[PDB]
């Protein structure tokens, strides 16, 4: 016999390639400022055409949208920083004071001061450290801040994934799927679900929901952060109880914070018998893996973004305590956390480079869903599973821990009984 | 548009390989300013999607295919790539099985056909 | 800010050994812990960082965690290759500088 | 095939200046740091200095204060330290590290460059 | 291609073969690229269908399936000679689907015929 | 793309194929305007293509690079020794030398195949 | 034999078509607009495949680069149009000549220059606004390397052989994807951060032999002029009339330095070449441009985004076998176009920029004497030629792909 070619027959093979991001019409109308750049709207027309009897070996420790779509996120917030001001000459010797008009907080503002080229501010004792009445930013000179522009915002917009013609999304619709190895059901889709940008540590702050998933690279190692979806969202609200006064200073034009109406502490709660519910759950998924002992412990140690619970409320970032959530032992057989706000903040654990946050006025109220949590197994009475975070990489693979790019070859051949003339 | 024939062609990819033929052939048939900006992009892709089908089809014009969709060459299948009988191979099989095995050896195969149509003209 | 470490510890082959790694300071809570384990000769190489990351290619028999305000790495099955000196690292975010621990010296029995 | 080269060693007389320098390989400065530690021979590792060359901002240890000059140029690729005044004390092996990865997210000393040896003799 | 309307088909066959003010630029500018891309892609499908039937832009083709009498037929001269042909589409225009399915089949069966033989 | 432009032509017929695939070769104002004149580059490029295509589409090859003929060639187009024509008669001053002709043998092309329909 | 067809056969023919232009990477970055700096930026990387036993005739003469890019400059080259067409007193506060201020009333008093201001019959006028409604240019320079590629029916070929002096088959021919650094050198009778070639000093002209037209010279060893502009004047303002305040200190006119042993080394091998092309007896003389307005005599050039039209009267200063003073106005009628002002605003602090001279422009003059001598003076004023040094070893070549020839083979 011989071969015969067969122009589009289907044909797989992985590969990586740029995607480019995908928005909605009326979402994007809703644009003022710049809460997060134009981007393409796609059409509401999901193809979602499911195939029968197909196979392919997803995988998420590997995936290239991770590691792609989180530079997407980079590049666009520098974008961000780039228009606005920078505040080199804005630190100098300053004379804040331990000023507490009102106690609920414990003297956690400060009532700063600088002979500017002779105006009052207000600073937390994190973004202000101590200097030897004198003090000074935390890192101004032998560092870099950029104050963020008061008008921009940053609240989360959903963005969608699509690739380019003749590279195809495989989307994973399998239940029970932990994100290793083939799914059953691989629907075949141009653009992906509303990935959503979500800033936030081992708390997956409103994200896609999830029977809830244990997700790892590798169990037995200790190394790898272990991924837990939710399977039904918990409330969580948090506020912030002070009316914050913006003072515009002509230096460019800094933003100093005015003397607050009428002072209570930031602080987030949540529904302790939920909340309860879903650890048992947790817990009992956790055991298929493992009848034993469990303990969580809280966050070990390390930079004020992973010991704490940092999460974005309505353009202010907060870093509270999660000993609250995390403190319980299980066998076979509201909750309130106190907070801290933060202005200078560096993200992504960069060095030198920081954004300062511009004051935000009013009590500041935020409502989101707890659906995923970032675990770090201990180093055999039991297993402690302390709550780690930190990369951001992994918010984004709780949501594309399902999708694959890959490269369509209609091209084939085939030895079939027949010849030419 | 030439996005959705790609995929097209992936529509039926567990099918059997004499299952995808006949269905071949059956597949053989300020807001201003925003709307500027997403017509490039828009448009940008789709002319890019056409690029892609003129390299297939003129790769398959270096072959003796022309533009035909089922086309047949006469260069021997020696027993060398998989050898098994043809009876199965078009029956219990997947396109995604065929080609992993074969993924060995599609270069070879590729320049294999470039002499093969090439001496045919020569002395013709 | 100031890391205290132990002068010097040995371990027979195919044992495991822990390093104590104990720093002053509150900040010392409010910053990273890293390890590097260094030929007596040759440059430094990233053994261990943000606490319990592994880097791509580094051998599984090394990991560490924190207890409170101090650090620990732990070595399964100790081998004659894995002798050399450990330092544990404290980047102070805050303050943006880097310190580096005393350095523990590992000798294998033989 | 990342790599750190740097100039060999240097012998210089107490109360001068010495200039070492750091070459990339292969890579531009992007995102990425530089930091340098010094090292005395028979004696644990000490912190030196710190740079990041896409912003052009420094950092030095308290102990070198005023003491030490942290030089870059993106023409090139290189990261020159410039130390000032040295004398006994100062006789270690000066290492210059790459910080971070593809975004500068990290914090760690990962690649490493062989090695300078600075020598002070009277 | 347009011009030539209006013309007899022995007369279009021979003629066949040979066949802010920013604002304004950068908007219909877009449009002129619009209608460019739709002319290629146009032009591609029928390749496509020319390729099925045995042709793949020979333009003037041929095929080896008659011509009934059941399709709305007259003296072949007329129909070359002085019927505008603009209007003979008006003529087989309901008949244009069952016809393209003879064009279908004579190739199916014409290859089928070389694949044995 | 040009590669061994002045080599032999009988260098030149091995390597038509050219490697196979590589034959084929204010801020929201300025970058859209800067897009407009790289698409308008890249569909100038399919445009041409095409229309080389078709027009070997009306002669026998329609795509086939290489590709023989039934017309003779007649000994008058300023022919010489047919060793010469692939020993040193290089490709470029081939052209010139035919020049005029390559209308001539278009149009010969033509019928040709027309007749053979 | 029969006729058979070829597609893809390396066959091109000497064609002209509007070249689009790839700006670098650097575009945005120096974008303060300006009228070089302009954003098609994309990103210019250059193949340069080389060719085998292949040698095509070039013409930098009668060519179509060198003016399909000449109107893609003046597209670039074209805020607040003044046109003000509706009493001075000479000022020597700290006196080589007097600069002068006029008093006017604005709906104040402007520190013009001589050449700047004619008088009206003291009073003086604007020298543009009764010629013509003239339109004073954007106070918003910086030329930047523009990488020519060709579309894709189109190819570019480089002369690699160095010594192609004009006309005639280069041996060497390479195709190139994406030119070099050609730039706006933007200057008259001298070139400007030119190209240096890398062997003798090359001679080039249309008719070298006849003195109807322009004659070209290569250099390969750069001469630095420094311009200085030491003043600072302040700016006036719906009815936006943009004047000069009052000179802050001395009364100081611009100076420009030149040197004078490279230039003395760089003319005895421009004699040499002529000796090559001219005979072994004959008297080479240098003199001045004794015709031509300011324009065309004075060496005019850009430097700290003001233009200098300096004083060339001291380097054509020979004959074979220090500092010129550069004389500037206000009015820039640079595309030597009647109506154009380019009143660029003066610069506050000294400049003294870095040159680079690569190259003369110089006119034959008459044939009044037979075999004994003829005397070379500076030219220029037509800047079409200006740029013809730098696209000499360039030319875009259509390729035609389809070939067809005659074999013995049927079908
Ligand atoms: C998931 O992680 C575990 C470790 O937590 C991996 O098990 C490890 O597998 C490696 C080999 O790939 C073992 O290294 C070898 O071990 C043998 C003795 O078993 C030794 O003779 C060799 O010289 C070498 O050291 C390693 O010891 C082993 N560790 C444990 C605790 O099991 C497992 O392979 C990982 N699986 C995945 C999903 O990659
Ligand atoms: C996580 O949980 C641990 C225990 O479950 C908490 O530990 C407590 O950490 C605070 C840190 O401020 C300790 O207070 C400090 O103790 C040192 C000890 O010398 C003292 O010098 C300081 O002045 C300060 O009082 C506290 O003692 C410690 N608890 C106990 C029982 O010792 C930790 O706060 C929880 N949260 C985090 C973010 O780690
Ligand atoms: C995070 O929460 C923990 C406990 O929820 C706080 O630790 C307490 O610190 C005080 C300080 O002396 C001790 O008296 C308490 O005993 C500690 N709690 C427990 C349960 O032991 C910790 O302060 C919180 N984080 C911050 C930054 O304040
Ligand atoms: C820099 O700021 C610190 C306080 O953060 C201060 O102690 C120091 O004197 C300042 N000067 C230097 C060394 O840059
Ligand atoms: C060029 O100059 C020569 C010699 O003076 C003259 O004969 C010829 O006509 C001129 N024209 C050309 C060829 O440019």
């Amino acid at each position: 016999l011989w071969v015969t070619v067969y122009y589009g027959v289907p044909v797989w093979k992985d590969a990586e390639t740029t995607l480019f991001c995908a928005s909605d019409a009326k979402a994007y109308e809703t644009k003022k400022h710049n809460v997060w750049h134009a981007c393409v709207p796609t059409d509401p027309n999901p193809q979602e055409i499911h195939l029968e009897n197909v196979t392919e070996e997803f995988n998420m420790w590997k995936n290239n949208m991770v590691e792609q779509m989180h530079t997407d996120i980079i590049s666009l917030w520098d974008q961000s920083l780039k228009p606005c001001v920078k505040l080199t000459p804005l630190c100098v010797t300053l004379q804040c004071t331990n000023v507490t008009n009102n106690i609920t907080m414990r003297g956690e503002l400060k009532n700063c001061s600088f002979n500017m080229t002779k105006v009052y501010s207000l600073f937390y004792r994190l973004d202000v450290v101590q200097i030897n009445k004198e003090y000074r930013l935390i890192n101004c000179n032998t560092s870099a801040i950029t104050q963020a522009c008061p008008k921009v915002s940053f609240e989360p917009i959903p963005i969608h994934y699509c690739a380019p013609a003749g590279f195809a999304i495989l989307k994973c619709k399998d239940k029970k799927f932990n994100g290793t190895g083939p799914c059953p059901s691989v629907s075949t889709v141009q653009c992906t679900h509303g990935i959503k940008p979500v800033v936030s540590t081992q708390l997956l702050l409103n994200g896609s929901l999830a029977e809830v998933m244990i997700r790892s690279e590798n169990i037995t190692n200790n190394a790898k952060n272990i991924l837990v979806q939710f399977n039904t969202p918990v409330q969580i609200n948090c506020t912030r109880p002070n009316n914050n006064t913006r003072k515009s200073i002509r230096i460019q034009a800094f933003y100093a914070t005015g003397d607050i109406i009428g002072i209570r502490q930031a602080h987030c709660n949540v529904s302790k018998a939920t909340w309860n519910e879903t650890l048992g759950k947790v817990v009992k998924q956790l055991r298929k893996h493992f009848n034993t002992i469990i303990r969580f412990a809280n966050s070990s140690g390390g930079d004020l973004e992973v010991t704490t619970h940092s999460f974005n409320c309505g353009g202010e970032f907060f870093y509270c305590n999660t000993s609250g959530l995390f403190n319980s032992t299980w066998i076979s057989n509201s909750i309130t956390l106190p907070c801290r706000i933060k202005q200078i903040i560096n993200m992504w654990q960069r060095i030198g480079q920081a954004m300062y946050a511009p004051p935000i006025q009013g009590v500041i109220r935020c409502v989101s869903n707890i659906t995923g949590l970032i675990l770090t197994r201990d180093g055999s009475t039991t297993e402690t599973f302390r709550p780690g975070g930190g990369d951001m990489r992994d918010n984004w693979r709780s949501e594309l821990y399902k999708y694959k790019v890959v490269k369509i070859e209609p091209l084939g051949v085939a030895p079939t009984r027949c010849k030419r003339r | 548009g030439i996005g959705a024939v790609f995929l097209g062609f992936l529509g039926a990819a567990g099918s059997t390989m004499g299952a995808a033929s006949m269905t071949l052939t059956v597949q053989a048939r300020q807001h201003l300013l925003k709307l500027t900006v997403w017509g490039i992009k828009q448009l940008q892709a789709r002319v890019l999607a056409v690029e892609r089908y003129l390299r297939d089809q003129q790769l398959l014009g270096i072959w003796g295919c022309s533009g035909k969709l089922i086309c047949c060459t006469n260069v021997p299948w020696n027993s060398s790539w998989s050898n098994r009988n043809l009876s199965e191979i078009w029956d219990n099989m997947t396109w995604l099985q065929w080609d992993k095995e074969i993924s060995n050896y599609t270069q070879i195969i590729y320049g294999l056909l470039e002499e093969s149509q090439n001496q045919q003209e020569k002395n013709e | 800010s100031a890391l205290t470490q132990p002068p010097s510890v040995s371990g027979a082959p195919g044992e495991r050994v822990t390093i104590s790694c104990s720093g002053s300071g509150s900040n010392f809570e409010y910053s990273f812990v890293y390890w590097y384990q260094q030929v007596p000769g040759m440059a430094p190489k990233l053994l261990i960082y943000d606490n319990y990351k592994r880097p791509s290619g580094v051998s599984d028999r090394f990991s560490g965690s924190r207890s409170g305000t101090s650090a620990s790495l732990t070595i399964t099955g100790l081998q004659t290759e894995d002798e050399s000196d450990y330092y544990c690292q404290s980047y102070d975010s805050s303050l943006t500088y880097w310190v580096f621990g005393g350095g523990t010296r590992l000798t294998v029995l033989g | 095939q990342v790599q750190l080269v740097q100039s060999g060693a240097e012998v210089k007389k107490p109360g001068a200046s010495v200039k070492v320098s750091c070459k990339a390989s292969g890579f531009t400065f992007g995102r990425y740091s530089f930091t340098w530690v010094r090292q005395a021979p028979g004696q644990g590792l000490e912190w030196v200095g710190v740079i990041v060359p896409l912003v052009g901002v420094t950092n030095s240890a308290k102990k070198f204060q005023g003491r030490v000059t942290i030089t870059a140029d993106t023409s090139t690729n290189t990261v020159y330290m410039d130390l000032s005044s040295l004398r006994s004390e100062d006789t270690a092996v000066y290492y210059c590290a790459r910080v971070g990865d593809r975004f500068g997210s990290g914090y760690a000393m990962d690649v490493w460059g062989r090695g300078a040896l600075v020598t002070v003799s009277s």
